[PDB]
RNA sequence: GGCACAAGGGAGCUUGACUGCGAGACCUACAAGUCGAGCAGGGACGAAAGUCGGGCUUAGUGAUCCGGUGGUUCCGCAUGGA
RNA sequence: UGAUAUUGAAUGUUGGUACAGCUUGUACAGGAUAGGUAGGAGCCUUGGAAACCGGAGCGCCAGCUUCGGUGGAGGCAUCGGU
RNA sequence: CUGGAAGGUUAAGAGGAGCCGAAUUGAAGCCCCAGUAA
């Protein structure tokens, strides 16, 4: 019955319990021109990327810390087989060519779209920092200490409010469970 | 007979717009002529 | 022949793609409500096939989603139209759930894309599951030619019209004499927004009703420009030779109403309905039947005919009704027979400074007419015009139709 | 008003049957309105130079105040955006 | 010719809101045949956990959701993918 | 014009088998009841 504060919940996520906190967050369809999805680099903080890179930007590519590029088309590869690892990039020239080859990323969830900021050509910037109206976001640990998940959860919600949907009016906030 | 326009297919827009007899060609025809846009010539087809 | 069709959601260029197929009976505005609110045909053309179109739409919501449902059943092909600047929403996957289940080819388009740099973001359009999205624009003709193919490669007489004010029935007019389910009926005025073609045989004859949705005074037409849809009425009217005329068992605008039928030069008809909810006694009919003569005058050929929709009654009898009246408006004379009585009327009326009267022939057999010749044409007046009118009217029958009179000089 | 050097026929694909653009006839009231010089860009059997079409004018009513939809290195009333 | 302030007091008839608590989504899988967000970090236990027999809602008229004492520290097994 | 459903038809069809049309459904209208004559 009690809405707890922040500095309880993440002391108290700790034995709620080595697992992972997440967070959930009602948003306030109607106002989906102004909806509220996004990806933001996080403070308090093992993932696999593996890119589509072209032309020169493969050669900045192997540098950073991505575990396989490509020989400039595998999806061939892809096609009868691809157990995918954890993330998918790209760059935006071959983003069509890839996406002209159907739903093999539509409901798996790593189709490149430059909405998010994935797609882009700054692709040794990108790998850097990767490693109903409602959004997911992993916060971190509970093995991470107390001084952890709040900077991560205000700096989650500044970026939420930060973008502060057009149609601004009537209540923004629903609900927050840590 | 009826009035076609011709569509870009490199650059992808209308250029041309003519006329044509649904019997003698009842098929898509491949006509080649010049996109402006591009400023070099490109196939043309009409939709 | 095959038959296509289109179902979405509010603000998804439906309507607006069909009339770029081919016409512009379609009515296209710009707000969330104001979408097409029925099954509506027409005919295509791409290369040797001819299939056709049916439209659909995104209050009372319930009726027109069922209506949606009649036309995915008996469909050949499915179009999926859909929004590109904004994404996916939640209508989309909404009514993605019924097309899983629709047991029928599915065929994506997106729309809202009018320039080559706003071709892309497709990838995203990859939920579905369904196949390869092909981009489409309404203002522009862009991406069509995919499309097209894309449905081609599954690709394997009179008409009348009813018209009136709205709230008096003329939607269950129809369906009932269809017998069929096939425009919306509610307690509300104009229910119907925009003109529903429906084809249907009767006694080896095929014939063509219309709706028009009703009409409000002109003055009283101050909405987000409904008169958009108001036209659509007036070009059926030119559409059709006949108007049949409901009126509910009058007020000066039903004079009005007849008005721009009477000067079309088509035939017209009268026919009151929900008679059931007035009293039905002995010589009833009669009260109407003179108040109706009394009222309308400038009218005198139309026949009087009675039904009630809700309980059904006399139906049978308005179909042959409206054939009578379609030779009437089509028919000649002989020239010989008709200049034969033109002096009787003068013989019997030697009080046209005077007119003389020579020579009168029919010219126009579209709509009964004909053209005198006079040797004064000042001198004439318009009584005596409306004397040799009502002569030749009960010589022969020309009975249900509109006649119109010209009167050359010597020369 | 043509005598084939403008009604046959492989290829040359093919409505440049185009995007830029301009000296004279007109009617000479002009506006308007029309018809035909002269030229960069490859764009052709093309090789020597031939290309803005169905070889008499005869049309898609007036093509427009017909824009309400769209690209904007143009303005934006105190400074940013709208 | 319908709304709204004068316009106040109690009966029952109901509604609409919100707030809790309980319950609901059988589907082409998975001990059957369930909506948008993590592959565990098992429960011993209990109208049966094998079989075992009530109760609706029901049913997708299939066969489930738990209120759930016999066998019962036995049981399915977090666990996999018509 | 008035009821009371009986007598069937169901009506173009909606549907269609063989070969244009099986079966099978299908409002009215025909008193199929008189009173009524406006
Ligand atoms: N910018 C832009 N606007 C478009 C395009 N196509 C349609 N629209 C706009 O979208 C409006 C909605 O289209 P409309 O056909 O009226 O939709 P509807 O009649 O409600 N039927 P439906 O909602 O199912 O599509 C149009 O009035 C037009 O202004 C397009 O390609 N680009
Ligand atoms: N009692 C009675 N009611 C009728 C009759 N015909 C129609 N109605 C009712 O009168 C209302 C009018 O419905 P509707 O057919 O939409 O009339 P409309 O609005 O004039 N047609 P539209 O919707 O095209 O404008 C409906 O509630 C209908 O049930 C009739 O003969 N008798």
């Amino acid at each position: 019955s009690k809405a707890y504060d922040v500095s309880e919940a993440v002391a108290l996520v700790k034995k709620t319990n080595d697992a992972t906190v997440e967070v959930a967050f009602r948003l306030g369809p109607r106002k989906n021109d102004q909806q509220i999805r996004g990806a933001v680099v996080l403070p308090n903080g093992t993932q696999r990327v593996l890119v589509f890179a072209k032309g020169e930007k493969a050669k900045e590519a192997e540098a950073a810390g991505a575990d396989f590029v490509g020989d400039t088309d595998y999806i061939n590869k892809i096609q009868q087989g691809w157990f995918d690892f954890d993330v998918i990039v790209a760059t935006p020239d071959m983003m069509g060519e890839v996406g002209k080859i159907g739903r093999v990323l539509g409901p798996k969830g790593l189709m490149p779209n430059p909405k998010t900021g994935t797609v882009t050509f700054e692709v040794e910037k990108a790998i850097g920092e990767i490693k109903a109206g409602n959004i997911h976001v992993p916060i971190g640990k509970v093995s991470f200490e107390d001084e952890k998940l709040v900077e991560n959860f205000t700096t989650m919600y500044d970026t939420i409010l930060k973008a502060k949907p057009a149609a601004a009016k009537g209540v923004y906030v629903k609900n927050v469970a840590v | 007979r009826v009035n076609i326009t011709l569509a870009c297919t490199e650059c992808g827009e209308r250029n041309y717009i003519s006329k044509k007899n649904k019997r003698n060609n009842p098929d898509r025809v491949e006509f080649k002529k010049y996109c402006p846009r591009d400023k070099k010539s490109t196939l043309h087809r009409e939709t | 022949k095959p038959v296509v069709a289109i179902v979405g959601r509010p603000n998804v260029g439906k309507s607006t793609i069909f009339n770029r197929i081919a016409g512009e009976r379609i009515s296209i505005v710009e707000d969330t409500p104001g979408v097409t609110r029925d099954r509506i045909y027409s005919s295509a053309e791409w290369l040797n096939y001819d299939f056709n179109l049916i439209d659909t739409g995104g209050p009372f919501l319930t009726q027109i989603r069922q209506q949606a449902e009649i036309a995915m059943d008996e469909a050949d092909v499915i179009i999926f139209m859909v929004n590109g600047r904004e994404g996916v929403t939640s209508a989309d996957e909404e009514v993605a759930k019924i097309l899983y289940r629709t047991k029928k080819p599915v065929v994506l388009a997106v729309n809202k894309l009018d320039n080559t740099e706003m071709r892309a973001n497709i990838y995203d359009f990859y939920s579905l599951g369904f196949g390869e999205p092909y981009p489409i624009s309404g203002t522009h003709g862009l991406g069509l030619g995919d499309l097209l193919d894309a449905c081609a490669e599954h690709f394997k007489v009179i008409q009348f019209c009813l018209i009136g004010r709205p709230n008096v029935g003329k939607s269950s007019l129809v369906n009932a004499m269809l017998g069929e389910e096939r425009v919306i009926v509610s307690n509300v005025a104009g229910t119907t927004r925009d003109a529903v073609d429906t084809a249907f045989t009767y006694n080896q004859q095929e014939f063509v009703i219309v709706d028009t949705a009703g009409m409000r005074k002109k003055g009283k037409v101050y909405e987000t420009t409904e008169k958009y849809s108001v036209l659509r009425a007036l070009k059926a009217i030119d559409r059709s030779e006949v108007v049949g005329v409901v009126l509910d068992g009058i007020i000066e605008q039903d004079k009005r109403i007849a008005g721009y039928a009477h000067e079309a030069g088509k035939a017209v008809v009268i026919i009151v309905n929900k008679w059931d909810a007035v009293d039905k006694d002995e010589s009833t009919m009669k009260e109407f039947e003179q108040n109706i003569r009394e009222h309308f005058q400038f009218l005198d050929y139309a026949p009087v005919l009675f039904m009630s929709a809700l309980t059904k009654k006399r139906i049978h009898t308005l179909m042959p009704a409206i054939i009578k009246a379609s030779e009437n408006h089509s028919l000649r004379v002989q020239t010989n027979v008709l200049n034969d009585v033109i002096m009787d009327a003068v013989a019997m009326n030697p009080t046209p400074s005077r007119l003389k009267i020579y020579y009168a022939t029919q010219v126009s057999v579209k709509p009964p007419s004909f053209v005198v010749f006079v040797n004064d044409p000042e001198l004439m007046h318009f009584s005596y015009e409306r004397f040799l009118e009502n002569r030749i009217r009960d010589a022969f029958g020309f009975e249900g139709t509109p006649i119109k009179i010209f009167a050359r000089a010597r020369k």
